[PDB]
């Protein structure tokens, strides 16, 4: 079908997860009445998108997005990294480009770990 | 009404149809065909004698307009619905930068 | 004259636009823009009658709803 | 292509003979294919029946677009036109 | 996993006329039938093979499938095959239209010998935006009577004479018409070369000496490829499309129509059935084809080359070459004789119960509907409330109710269920006489179940149809969907057309007996009492 | 994850009309963009949102409701693609195929442009890094580099009885990467 | 089905297929688009060729323009009507094409040109310099010689400047050639009538004598305008080198390098008549014979015939009394011939005596090579030895016995050379199909039937040279249509093999296709040195 | 496949003409990579 803009509002993990939260409340819900071919992505993505959060964020999201603005990256990356949560490891230097450098050690230290376990 | 008094005959149906198969519901066939294949008429369908041969709805009569359903559904439900998008995209792209 | 007479469905393409057998053109071999529709037989048998000999009466489409 | 406003409409504001059968049997291959009505009917068949007692009662959710010809839509809704 | 398949309702907006090239009868053809006559009668069942009615094509017959498409003679539309002939000879349709491209074209440049800045006011002229076909018409024969003006050529210094049929099929050029006292250099070389070839043979050609041009169909087929492409234009050809090209109206490929077209009679079920003689013909110009590409090369020519070619142009100008009656058959119908009635009202027309249980209508099953079907199918195909077939909702087929089916059937009756229901009291009805005259022949009416089998109608509307009874049949229509059912009585029916549109005078009115009932009531002489009065006011409603 | 905004036209039948419009016409475009993946887009898997609808239009033929709609149905694609979790689904010595669980199971990476200190055996072991090596269903955190579109092969007539008398093929939704970082690649390689 | 032998593309398209082959492999395919309207139809304006491609814009077309004016490819013409309304007219550019067309051959003829300075500037620089000619289209010095940083040898590239226009080649930008053939002279043919005042009417008209003199003795200072000008050449600076002028910008002449292209085949003539040492003076009495030679059709009778006996008589007559009255060109003595004596001069006579039309009339002692009495030769020779070389001996045997007198009978060519009934008549029918035998009937009946009719064969001219030529550009579009086959399989390959400036299949495609790819060039080389014949009348 | 009648006489790879084919394969590539491409 024609399409009119492809690449439009490029959205986040957690938005898509809240609005499949809110699209199985207009009906009967998916885990509460457990115990027309569409209910079969509705609740797979919502099973296997929570793989991370294991062993829920509105104004703590909030505090997320204006640290994130508090210092300045590349675009989508801050995207990646709000969503992937690299927090236990050195993964901030996996997204952001090659030369690892940028800012010092026990400054990515820092920054990435409050930032990514705050949340 | 084309300036000239022509009436209805095998040389008088040419006033203005364009229509072949309007044309071709005559006797003395297999002449009109082949000039309109050679000269490649357009031969945009519009007259009733060539919508009853492909099976169109003819546009006088009770087909000289459409009837449509009306949708009744407000502008407050047809809003661009947003709440916390773009704002982290936004702030941290044109800082300092 | 058409439903209760000579009710035949067909397929005709869009691009060079002659018609083939319900999933190909039998002209432009690779056949994706086969539209589907209905038509009076006779019209058929005088397409065909015209595509015999040396007359193409291409059949020139359009969607009904556009704005 | 353009649509004529309400306040520049001016065709007739009656129903021609031509729009008052097309609008009923549209109205009754509507409801024929299960639509619901707004009529309390008696209780029968043949929706073209029953569409008649939504004619007169000017009841049938549609509109009557009328065609000039270069494209001057001017929306014309049943309602407003009178029999 | 699968992709989004996207339809849109289209309906046609045009028929573009063309002819076809030699690309497209090839491209849309299936098989070359490549020299064969005899038809393949090997016997086993004398079967059919190449060259001919083959499985390559399409089928005439129950068995013997076609296998480019898996099905019977009902379920195949058809297929061409392609005929290429040695000697692309001449079109017998496209003679005029040769004549007059041949009237405009030099025959040495092979361009047209209109004048640079005259072909620029009438091409100006062609490309008005408001030109009517009566117009263009008188436009291209201004091109074609200026175009016989100039004698010469503007890129060439030959001379063109006159063109025409050999008075056959015989295309002639009479050159040198023009010519006078002023002898042409090209002149001087006609005088020298037909005065050696007369000193050669000073015996047999001096009596023929008015024989200066012919043009040979394969000798025009290579010059109508020599056009600059912007000359058609003014020609009438349009050459903007690949199917343009004048090169395109000579035979180089015969479409074989398929074998569905070519009708196979069915005055059989008799061992060794025919055909007609379409194939035959198909067989006959293959043969004297093959024959020519055969002899080209082996021997006695010249005279069988050219009799067997001019046969063949002969045999392609017969192959297709050699009534305003009435044409459509229509569904759910029925003619019966007409009857006296006056007791049925004027806008019904009585409907007797044996034609009235095969004239069906489809009615789908709704809300306000269940608690009737179900009756109806359960009273069956004999009793008259009844019916006949019924389509399911997921399409399983078209049961009828005959053949068991009982009282379980109208159980279950899903709400998208198409039932085929007995005509009855109350349906739409159209009613016709057939030689109709104007516009009040056919009427729309209400049904009536009577006895005796006739179609008895009232005596105030036999005035338009002119019905002057004593025996004379009509015919009765049933529309089949919802939406032509309210066309025919709305604007169509009896109470909306009482009057004549010729006139505007009430051509549907009362009639011969009821006009003496009532010059007798309203008789001066005549005075009433109570136990009259009341019988006549209760003998009228 | 992105915010496509497509446009088409979707009927309504009559015996849909005693619902709103806004329901109905979600209901009619999710029969169309279910697991139903779009040519050159990707896969669509809800609608978020419809706007400027007009008129509903209809033929004399069916009697339903055509109306032209212009929605914004969220469609799984990445831009480019860095990094995504997915596990892995059965050892193959080629480009290795993993799954992104619940949506497809379609990503292959090819194993020419990782590490060049592996080797396959036939002993159903998996590929040895130059310590331990990876097994069955366990998160893996991988690169995203190539992704080509084929939309549709069409099949001849005359072609479909040589298939189903003896007896789809090409993914219409293919994805490729590289793994090239030190460490990257399983999940409890780090910690 | 299975369409592969060049079916769907076989007849569908000649004559503008290959000027839509010139230009989609050299100027993208939009340009494509806006060729293929001004052939197919003619004048077309800037609107109508919006309303005609049907999907591109005023910005797209106006724009596409430009770039086939920069090569010109496209001819202008302004006109106006009774009522104003002076608008732009576009003309398809063949000339333009033939550039696009040849485009090697100008750079392979510029090369073998020069004298003693050999293989040490003629392949590093000029091979740069007509490059950037051909391919920009028209070039001024100032803004080319900005390119070179530090021009150390900045006078190297005007001593091969200022001898190249002064023998050939280069010339004045087109300032007239944009202007079409047909409205240069029609414009010139008003502007000689209406200027002329009410006389006496002297057989009605009598003005159409003084406008089929004088009109044409400018239009001859028009023709005079592209040649060898001193305008441009010879400028004298004071204390300084003799230099031209290099401010106004120039361009190539295609006139004088198709008369040094026709000196080819004129040698190729040579060495069939005689083996090695005539044949090279000849040559080289040639090669200095060529800037002020005659040219392939003058512009007088290349449109605008007005359909006069007497100027179709005398315009070939009067084109001798150019030939006999040349400044210089008919001096061809025998020291100015050796100077760049009676052995030559013995070589000479046998080329004198040689009696094929080549190097005749000479009276007075001096020699000269006739050109109009040898292009019905030059054309002749060359068709004769095809249908010899291609289709058999025994058809240019039973094609050249038409010719041997006029119109040859049936039972008199049996009588020569070959029996009767077993391969005259064959071969006579595929004469036939080739246009080289024009049958001609008379009849016995009444309605000219075909047993009571007898045949006459004889060969018409102009029907064969035309269809042969038609032949010959149909297969140059075949020749470089085959070439964007291999296009669309190399798309992968071509495009990634940039970033170098082993996978051994690639050994077997990338320098497999190479050869597969050269070959067409080479063969379309020969395609164009056979073709040339047919269009210098 | 159906041209079986004969081939011309410009056909061998005896050519010694392989400067001409560079020179028009460069100079189809210094136009293709020139400012008045224009392409699709
Ligand atoms: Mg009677
Ligand atoms: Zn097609
Ligand atoms: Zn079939
Ligand atoms: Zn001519």
């Amino acid at each position: 079908m024609k399409v009119l803009e492809e690449r439009n509002a490029f959205l986040s993990d957690y938005e898509v997860l809240k609005f499949l939260t809110d699209l199985e409340k207009k009906h009967l819900w998916d885990q509460k009445s457990l115990a027309p071919e569409l209910q079969g992505i509705t609740r797979n993505v919502v099973n296997y998108l929570s793989i991370n959060k294991n062993f829920m964020s509105d104004e703590s999201f909030a505090e997320l997005m204006t640290k994130l603005n508090s210092f300045k990256l590349f675009k989508a990356e801050k995207l990646q990294i709000v969503n992937q949560l690299p927090a236990n490891m050195v993964h901030l230097y996996s997204i952001v480009e090659e030369c690892d450098a940028r800012f010092d050690e026990k400054t990515i230290e820092e920054m990435l770990e409050i930032i990514s376990g705050y949340a | 009404y084309k300036g000239e008094v022509l009436g209805i005959t095998r040389f008088g149906l040419s006033k203005m149809r364009d229509s072949v198969l309007q044309l071709a519901s005559f006797e003395k066939t297999t002449d009109h065909l082949f000039d309109a294949a050679f000269y490649m008429k357009k031969d945009a369908v519009e007259g009733v004698s060539e919508c009853i041969i492909l099976g169109q709805t003819m546009s006088i009569g009770t087909g000289s307009f459409k009837v449509v359903k009306g949708t009744n559904i407000s502008e407050k439900d047809l809003v661009p619905k947003r709440c916390l998008f773009e704002s982290l995209s936004n702030e941290a792209a044109l800082k300092a930068n | 004259l058409m439903i209760s007479s000579d009710a035949f469905e067909v397929d005709v393409c869009d691009k060079c636009g002659l018609m083939g057998y319900s999933g190909w053109c039998t002209t432009c071999k690779s056949a994706e823009n086969i539209i589907k529709m209905t038509i009076p037989y006779a019209a058929k048998l005088l397409f065909q009658e015209l595509l015999s000999m040396n007359i193409a009466p291409r059949l020139r489409l359009e969607d009904i709803f556009q704005q | 292509e353009k649509a004529i406003p309400k306040d520049q409409r001016a065709t007739t504001p009656y129903m021609t003979k031509y729009e008052r059968a097309r609008i009923l049997g549209t109205r009754a291959l509507q409801i024929s294919m299960n639509a619901p009505v707004f009529v309390d009917l008696e209780g029968e068949t043949d929706p073209l029946r029953i569409a008649m007692k939504e004619l007169a009662e000017k009841k049938i959710p549609l509109v009557i677009r009328r065609y000039l010809p270069d494209g001057s839509f001017e929306d014309w809704s049943v309602e407003e036109l009178i029999v | 996993k699968e992709v989004v398949v996207s339809e849109t309702p289209k309906r046609i907006k045009g028929l573009e006329f063309s002819a076809l090239s030699a690309a497209d009868i090839v491209a849309q053809s299936e098989v070359e039938v490549s020299t064969r006559d005899l038809f393949d009668l090997e016997k086993d069942r004398a079967p059919k093979a190449n060259g001919a009615l083959d499985p390559k094509m399409g089928v005439s017959s129950s068995s013997l499938e076609c296998a480019t498409c898996h099905g019977n003679l009902a379920s195949c539309h058809g297929h061409f095959g392609h005929l290429k002939l040695a000697l692309p000879v001449f079109h017998i349709g496209y003679f005029k239209a040769t004549i007059q491209i041949l009237q405009g074209i030099c025959k040495n440049c092979s361009a047209i010998l209109l004048s640079e800045t005259d072909k620029r006011q009438f091409l100006h002229e062609l490309r008005r935006p408001g030109v009517d076909n009566l117009r263009r018409m008188g436009i291209l024969k201004k091109i074609l009577d200026q175009c016989k003006k100039q004698r010469r050529c503007l890129h060439c210094g030959a001379l063109n004479g006159v063109v025409k049929k050999a008075a056959a099929l015989k295309i002639i050029h009479d050159t040198f018409r023009w010519v006078g006292k002023k002898s042409a250099p090209e002149k001087d070389i006609w005088v020298g070369e037909w005065k050696e070839v007369l000193a050669h043979n000073p015996e047999l050609e001096r009596y023929v000496k008015r024989c200066m041009d012919d043009l040979n169909p394969l000798k025009t087929l290579n010059l109508f490829k020599q056009i600059k492409s912007a000359d058609c234009e003014l020609l009438g050809i349009d050459a903007t499309v690949p199917s343009g090209r004048p090169e395109t109206y000579i035979w180089r490929y015969l479409p074989a129509p398929p074998v569905c077209i070519r009708p196979s009679v069915m005055m059989q079920d008799s061992p060794a059935s025919n055909e007609d003689d379409l194939t035959v013909k198909l067989t006959e110009i293959v043969w004297t084809s093959s024959l020519i590409k055969a002899g080209l090369d082996k021997g006695i020519s010249i005279n069988n080359m050219m009799e067997h070619w001019d046969y063949l142009q002969l045999t392609v100008a017969m192959y297709i070459n050699s009534g305003n009656l009435s044409g459509k058959r229509v569904d759910f119908s029925g003619r019966t004789v007409i009857s006296p009635d006056p007791n049925l009202s004027i806008d019904e027309v009585a409907v007797p119960d044996r034609v009235a249980k095969v004239l069906t209508y489809p009615e789908k099953v709704t809300r306000y509907n269940r608690h009737k079907l179900q009756e109806l199918i359960v009273n069956g195909p004999n009793v008259h409330p009844g019916a006949n077939y019924l389509l399911k909702r997921n399409e399983d087929a078209r049961r009828n109710l005959r053949y068991g089916d009982r009282m379980k059937l109208a159980k279950n009756l899903q709400i998208g269920d198409v039932v085929e229901r007995h005509l009855e009291d109350g349906d739409v009805v159209l009613f016709n006489r057939q030689p109709s005259l104007h516009r009040l022949s056919i009427l729309s009416h209400y049904a009536k179940i009577r006895p005796w089998r006739t179609f008895r109608l009232n005596e105030c509307v036999c005035t338009p149809y002119n019905a002057d009874f004593d025996g004379d049949e009509m015919n009765l229509h049933v529309p089949q969907t919802e939406e032509a059912r309210a066309e025919a009585i709305n604007l169509m029916g009896v109470k909306n057309n009482l009057l004549t549109p010729k006139s505007g005078e009430p051509i549907i009115a009362a009639t011969q007996d009821f006009i003496t009932g009532s010059y007798l009531i309203s008789h001066k002489d005549s005075f009433y009492d109570r136990a009259t009065l009341t019988q006549l006011l209760s003998m009228m409603s | 994850f992105i915010l496509s905004k497509i446009a088409d036209l979707v009927r309504i039948p009559p015996d849909q009309f005693h619902r709103d419009t806004i329901s109905a016409i979600t209901h009619q475009l999710n029969n169309k963009f279910a697991n139903k993946i779009i040519p050159n887009v990707g896969l669509c898997i809800t609608i978020y949102d419809l706007l400027t609808v007009e008129e509903g239009q209809l033929k004399p033929g069916d009697g339903s409701s055509y109306i032209n709609v212009t929605f914004r149905a969220v469609v799984f694609k990445p831009f480019l693609g860095e990094i995504v979790t997915g596990w892995i689904s059965k050892c193959t010595a080629e480009g290795i195929k993993v799954s992104l669980l619940g949506i497809f199971d379609d990503i292959f990476i090819p194993q020419n442009m990782l590490f060049e200190g592996c080797y396959y055996t036939p002993e159903e072991s998996a590929w040895i890094w130059p310590k331990l090596y990876f097994d069955v269903n366990e998160k893996i955190r991988f690169r995203i580099e190539r992704e080509v579109f084929v939309d549709v092969k069409p099949k001849s007539p005359k072609e479909r009885e040589l298939e189903e008398r003896a007896q789809e093929k090409p993914p219409a939704y293919a994805l490729l990467g590289s793994c090239q970082t030190d460490g990257m690649g399983l999940v409890s390689w780090w910690e | 089905v299975m369409t592969i032998s060049s079916l769907e593309q076989r007849t569908l398209n000649p004559d503008l297929f290959l000027y839509k082959e010139l230009v989609k492999a050299h100027l993208g395919e939009r340009a494509a688009s806006v060729i293929g309207m001004l052939v197919a139809l003619g004048r077309l304006s800037v609107r109508e060729l919006v309303e005609k491609i049907d999907g591109m814009d005023v910005d797209s077309v106006k724009t596409t323009l430009v770039s086939l004016t920069q090569l010109r490819c496209v001819k202008y013409l302004q006109e106006t009507a009774i009522s104003g309304k002076k608008t732009t007219y576009y003309y398809y550019n063949e000339e333009g094409i033939h550039i696009l067309l040849y485009s090697g051959l100008i750079i392979d003829e510029i090369i073998t040109q020069m004298r003693v300075n050999d293989e040490e500037e003629h392949k590093q620089l000029v091979a740069e310099i007509v490059q950037n000619v051909i391919s920009l289209g028209s070039l001024t010095v100032e803004d080319y010689l900005s390119s070179v940083t530090s021009d150390s040898m900045k006078y190297t590239i005007s001593s091969l400047f200022v001898q190249l226009c002064e023998m050939g080649y280069l010339i004045q930008i087109s300032k007239l050639h944009y202007t079409p053939i047909e409205d240069l002279w029609q414009f010139l043919y008003e502007k000689h009538y209406k200027n002329i005042p009410r006389n006496s009417p002297l057989s009605d008209l009598k003005k159409r004598s003084q406008a089929k003199m004088n009109a044409k003795t400018d239009f001859a200072k028009i023709i005079n305008k592209p040649n060898e000008l001193s305008q441009i050449l010879t400028v004298d600076p004071k204390t300084s080198l003799r230099i031209v002028k290099p401010t106004v910008s120039l361009t190539i002449n295609l006139d004088r390098f198709m008369k040094g292209r026709r000196s080819k085949q004129l040698i190729n003539l040579a060495k069939t008549r005689v083996g090695s040492v005539t044949a090279q003076v000849y040559k080289i009495a040639l090669r200095l014979t060529e800037q002020k030679s005659p040219k392939i059709r003058d512009p007088l009778t290349q449109t605008g015939l007005l359909q006069d006996l007497e100027e179709a008589k005398s315009f070939q007559d009067e084109a001798e009394l150019v030939e006999e009255k040349t400044p210089g060109l008919t001096f061809n003595a025998i020291d100015l011939a050796r100077h760049l004596a009676s052995l030559i001069n013995s070589h000479l006579k046998i080329l004198a005596s040689s009696n094929f039309p080549f190097l005749n009339e000479t009276k007075p002692g001096v020699y000269y090579v006739p050109y109009s009495k040898l292009m019905p030769v030059l054309k002749s020779s060359v068709y004769e030895y095809v249908i010899a070389s291609t289709l058999g001996p025994s058809a240019m045997r039973l094609s050249r016995c038409i010719r041997d007198n006029k119109l040859v009978s049936e039972k008199i060519i049996n009588s020569t050379a070959l029996m009767k009934e077993k391969d005259i008549r064959s071969t006579l029918a595929s004469l036939i199909r080739y246009n080289s035998v024009e049958i001609q009937e008379v009849p016995r009946t009444a309605d000219r039937s075909a047993s009571r009719a007898v045949f006459l064969f004889r060969c018409k001219e102009t029907h064969s040279y035309n269809f042969m030529r038609q032949n010959l550009e149909w297969n140059m579009a075949n020749l470089l249509f085959k070439k964007e086959k291999l296009k669309q399989e190399n798309s992968t390959l071509l495009k990634k093999a940039n970033r170098d400036d082993l996978l051994p299949s690639e050994l077997n495609q990338l320098k497999m296709v190479n050869e597969r790819e050269l070959n067409v060039f080479a063969r379309l080389s020969r395609l164009l040195s056979l073709w040339e014949v047919f269009q210098m009348a | 496949e159906f041209p079986s009648i004969p081939l011309p006489i410009n056909g061998p790879i005896t050519n010694k003409e392989r400067s001409l084919a560079v020179k028009y394969i460069n100079f189809g590539k210094t136009v293709k990579d020139g400012p008045f491409y224009t392409g699709s």
